[PDB]
RNA sequence: AGCCCUAGCACAGGUGCUGCAUGGCCGUCGUCAGCUCGUGCCGUGAGGUGUUGGGUUAAGUCCCGCAACGAGCGCAACCCCCGCCGUUAGUUGCCAGCGGUUCGGCCGGGCACUCUAACGGGACUGCCCGCGAAAGCGGGAGGAAGGAGGGGACGACGUCUGGUCAGCAUGGCCCUUACGGCCUGGGCGACACACGUGCUACAAUGCCCACUACAAAGCGAUGCCACCCGGCAACGGGGAGCUAAUCGCAAAAAGGUGGGCCCAGUUCGGAUUGGGGUCUGCAACCCGACCCCAUGAAGCCGGAAUCGCUAGUAAUCGCGGAUCAGCCAUGCCGCGG
């Protein structure tokens, strides 16, 4: 299950981090289901595609070391 | 749907490879697609030859290539303006250096490969599918051949029903080792639809 | 989509995880044996013609 | 048996070595 | 002073060398009993012997390598045999009625293409 | 000392082209320690007969490294000259050595 | 066996008693191809008829399996219109089979926790008379007998 | 000139439909003892004879008989492995025999033996009894092997309008700013259910732990990894050897011997779930396998039904390989005990 890095995309922090210098985003869409949620990079609601769309997830503390496409699940009635 | 290859069935005793070249486990894939593209290149631009075996040797960065024919010299030019054409395009994709000889078959109605193109030619210009396989057998037959024996697939006289015509004369003992049975197999690809032309010439044994 | 596939399949490509062998022959995903890039059907063929050095059928 | 990993049994069945299979 | 056999049995051979006057045995240099040890039926490799009435009046010296260990104990009981004819014309007019001088044909049949086993087919369901 | 290998696919033309080798370093070498054969190296291809399902059925294929091995105690250049030059091996491969 | 009548596949006789009887019985008991822990099992089974009876294992056994044999048994027979058990005599291999089978089956049935017990006491319980083996031998015998009106088939 | 870039054009491309337009290749009846032809003869003819009959065989195998006499595709035999002996050959065998041995066939010394691998020999109903017209059948001797010694490869005319246009080839038809292409993500892994094929068990002829060479096919130089250290371990360090009958994967496991559990849903059985980690890979949520701590489910040998196998077979126990970064392999193809 990993322990050297958290093998978490370039492409969203760059994003996050950024948006940090002042930033309140929910619009903030993304297909990087399998990157880490990073330690306390809370607060912004995140938009994760399913392969179909892309879900408004609005994350808290207790939901961290989990990566992404936990949240947007890939299908229907189960 | 039964029966075995007869080459396959027979590369023990009656019969040896289109390949002797020996080698090792990183390139043999290689000396492989290559000895393809080889023969890739001489089947379809020398047709006209007849060519029935293209036997290979190597032993590294030479390569032996004995082209059989028995229009050899279809093969040269009329001195050497076309056998110089072809050691430069064989080089030229194999970055090494080629031999390249030519042969005669003193008989080309026991060329088994020969046998199934001709009767394959005939069948594209509208032919006679089934006097076809009486002539050619009769052919080989007549060369002082042991036994013979011809088969045409189907859309036969392009019917819509697929068919098959057979015929044979002599031994074929399709079930001896000690045979010595040559085999050759021929397309056809007509308007219609695409034929399928065997051949079966025997003479062998102790 | 067997064309635009072959070809693909012969690139270098972002990460060597997405490589793959492929019968250089009958140009084909499955079964391809890796001392030869040969489908086992492209393959069952070119043995029983010889064309295949020192491939003899087995039997015990 | 070869269902326990935690047999050494399990272990030769799985292939794989650990406490209760080690190599030697 | 020497004799020889070198009896088999499905993959194992058993290089013998007699000698005679004491009963001892020894077996890949161990005691015959410290090779075969618990294996109720191994008694029956120095059988040859007491066919014969060489009871326990020689000694042997024993390779045995290849496959297994009751194959080996049959594999012996070649050689222990094998061994006397060649020490002694006339050891065969009563070792052939027993017949300890049979190689045994018998081996591991092979594994066909489809089958489970050899023999073995699969399950036919039928519906 | 001469310790040279050969490899092959073909049985019958390694215990041929290298019997050469025991000739012409017999007659301008001397001793010669006969040719020794190595344990083969079989590898097997088994390939469903047809193109489509009939996962019974298939057919066995087996490609042979017949490995072949020659030591002679005489190393002169009266033998280095058939044994420079003068050949029957045509799929064969072979490893010099001392 | 359509062809021939199948030669009896003759046995090793024993390397302790010297008696083919004796390996017969040994196979029976052995499991997935263990004819070791089979074997011990036997013979550590004669070492509790000494321990319990003066006699000679042997003995015991020959005169509890000659107890077990069946005389008569109900062959099956279908005729047109219903089932009909037919007694007929027991050819001596098939007497030998069932026995040897019976002894082994009513001996892992007992109550005992070990190999070798189970199969001494069934041995002397069956040598005195009283097996549970030979419940399953009378009760063919009689099974016979009761269909004793319809024994003038027999084929 | 080439070659490249945009604007055009001719074209490419399509795992889009048709296995009932096809080729090739496979499966099936079935390794069943059959299916035919030439000429003669019988019949107006379709056809028959031959190929039926009697004996015999695994077999249309042979024999005797006969308006038939022969032949072809089959069967058998020619090829591979396994059994017994010889010939040739020594970086695998060895006190087999003697010397040295830090006691590791390691060091000289030697292929005798074992083995490795190439060629040969051997079995033919040839010998004796008995029956028979014959073929051959029942016995016996010799012999490693008897009467097809055991396993393969090998599949007749043809049948199933069998299978496959998605391996490839191919007639035809349908798409051609999209039925082509390229990518990011998702799906092929869904789950009230129902069959197939398996794996693992339900235990004492058993489980557990310790020790204890019986070895008999294969794979390895962008690899097999000996040996050290770190870690309960997966694995991580360092690092030797071997293009490998030399070095490595490699421990075979049932077995043997000791000890332990005492008939208990258990020291049987290891499903489920919790947690902490290892590895491969750009990346392991959906969707990897491995190690360890915990959790321990159903299962006490299975209704009516129904499958496999006749001997080294079945039952049972491990070993390797192919594809492959890794792996969902309990599958597959193989090896021995
Ligand atoms: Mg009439
Ligand atoms: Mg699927």
């Amino acid at each position: 299950s990993l322990k050297k890095g958290v093998f978490v995309d370039d492409h969203l922090l760059e994003k996050v981090l950024e948006l940090n210098a002042k930033g309140e985003k929910r619009l903030i869409k993304t297909w990087s289901r399998r990157s880490t949620i990073v330690p306390e990079m809370v607060g912004h609601t995140i938009a994760v595609y399913n392969g179909k769309q892309h879900v408004p997830v609005y994350i808290t503390e207790n939901m961290v070391g989990h990566k992404l496409g936990e949240f947007a699940p890939t299908r229907t009635y189960r | 749907g039964n029966k075995i290859h007869p080459i396959g069935f027979r590369l023990g005793i009656t019969r040896d490879w289109e390949s002797r070249w020996y080698a090792g486990k990183k390139q043999y894939r290689h000396l492989l697609l290559e000895d393809q593209r080889i023969r890739g290149l001489l089947e379809k631009e020398l047709y006209s030859a007849g060519l029935a075996r293209v036997d290979i040797e190597r032993a590294a960065d030479n390569v032996a290539v004995t082209v059989h024919v028995a229009k050899p010299g279809v093969v040269i030019g009329r001195g050497g303006e076309r056998i110089r054409v072809l050691r430069e395009e064989l080089a030229k994709l194999t970055g090494k250096n080629v031999a390249l000889n030519v042969q005669e078959v003193q008989n080309p109605n026991l060329s088994a490969p020969l046998v199934a193109q001709r009767v394959a030619e005939q069948i594209e210009r509208r032919f006679a599918v089934r006097r076809a396989i009486k002539q050619a057998v009769q052919r080989v037959m007549e060369s002082g051949a042991k036994g013979a024996k011809v088969i045409v697939s189907g859309r036969i006289g392009g019917a819509e029903q697929a068919r098959t015509e057979w015929a044979a004369q002599g031994r074929v003992p399709l079930h001896t080792l000690r045979a010595n049975i040559d085999y050759g197999f021929a397309l056809a690809r007509t308007t219609y639809g695409v034929l399928g032309v065997k051949a079966y010439i025997f003479l062998g044994e102790v | 989509a067997r064309k635009a596939l072959i070809e693909k399949a012969k690139r270098t490509p972002k990460f060597k995880v997405r490589a793959y062998t492929r019968c250089v022959r009958c140009g084909r995903a499955r079964s391809v044996y890796r001392f030869f890039g040969l489908c086992r059907i492209c393959l069952r063929e070119l043995a029983h013609k010889g064309q295949l050095p020192g491939v003899r059928k087995a039997s015990w | 048996g070869k269902g326990d990993r935690r047999t050494r049994r399990g272990k030769i069945w799985r292939g794989t070595y650990g406490k209760y299979r080690p190599r030697k | 002073e020497q004799y020889y056999g070198t009896g088999r049995r499905k993959e194992a051979v058993a290089r013998v060398f007699l000698r005679p006057g004491n009963g001892k045995v020894t077996v890949n240099g161990q005691d015959f009993n410290e090779y075969f040890q618990g294996l109720v039926r191994a008694v029956a490799a120095l059988e040859p012997l007491r066919a014969v009435d060489a009871l326990g009046r020689f000694d042997a010296y024993i390779t045995v390598r290849g496959g297994g260990k009751s194959g080996q104990i049959d594999a012996i009981k070649l050689g222990i045999a094998r061994a006397l004819v060649q020490y002694n014309p006339d050891y065969r007019a009563k070792l052939k009625p027993l017949g300890f001088l049979t190689r045994d044909a018998r081996v591991v049949e092979r594994k066909k293409y489809g089958k489970h086993k050899a023999r073995r087919a699969p399950q036919y369901s039928k519906r | 000392k001469i310790r040279i290998k050969l490899r092959g696919f073909d049985h019958k033309t390694l215990d041929a082209s290298a019997q050469k080798i025991v000739e012409a370093a017999r007659r301008s070498g001397a001793q010669v320690s006969g040719p020794i054969p190595l344990p083969t190296r079989v590898r097997r291809f088994t390939v469903i007969r047809g193109p489509f399902k009939h996962k019974d059925s298939r057919e066995h294929f087996e490609l042979r490294t017949h490995n072949r091995l020659v030591d002679i105690i005489n190393p002169n250049r009266k033998t280095i000259e058939q044994l420079m030059t003068l050949d029957l091996p045509t799929g064969v491969e072979i490893e010099i050595k001392t | 066996a359509r062809r021939r009548r199948a030669e009896v596949r003759q046995l090793q006789p024993d390397l302790v008693y010297g008696d083919v009887l004796v390996t017969a019985f040994i196979n029976k008991i052995m499991r997935d191809g263990k004819k070791n822990l089979a074997a011990r099992i036997f013979y550590d089974a004669c070492k509790i008829i000494q321990e319990k009876t003066g006699q000679e294992p042997l003995k015991v056994f020959k005169q509890a399996v000659e107890n077990v044999k069946p005389r008569m048994e109900v062959r099956s027979r279908r005729v047109g219109g219903a089932n009909y058990q037919v007694p007929m005599e027991v050819s001596p291999r098939r007497q030998q089979s069932l026995a040897l089978r019976w002894l082994v089956q009513a001996a892992n049935q007992r109550p005992e926790r070990r190999a070798a017990v189970r199969i001494a006491h069934e041995l002397m319980d069956a040598a005195e008379g009283k097996g549970g083996a030979v419940k399953k031998k009378e009760d063919v015998e009689r099974m016979a007998e009761a269909n004793r009106a319809y024994a003038h088939y027999r084929w």
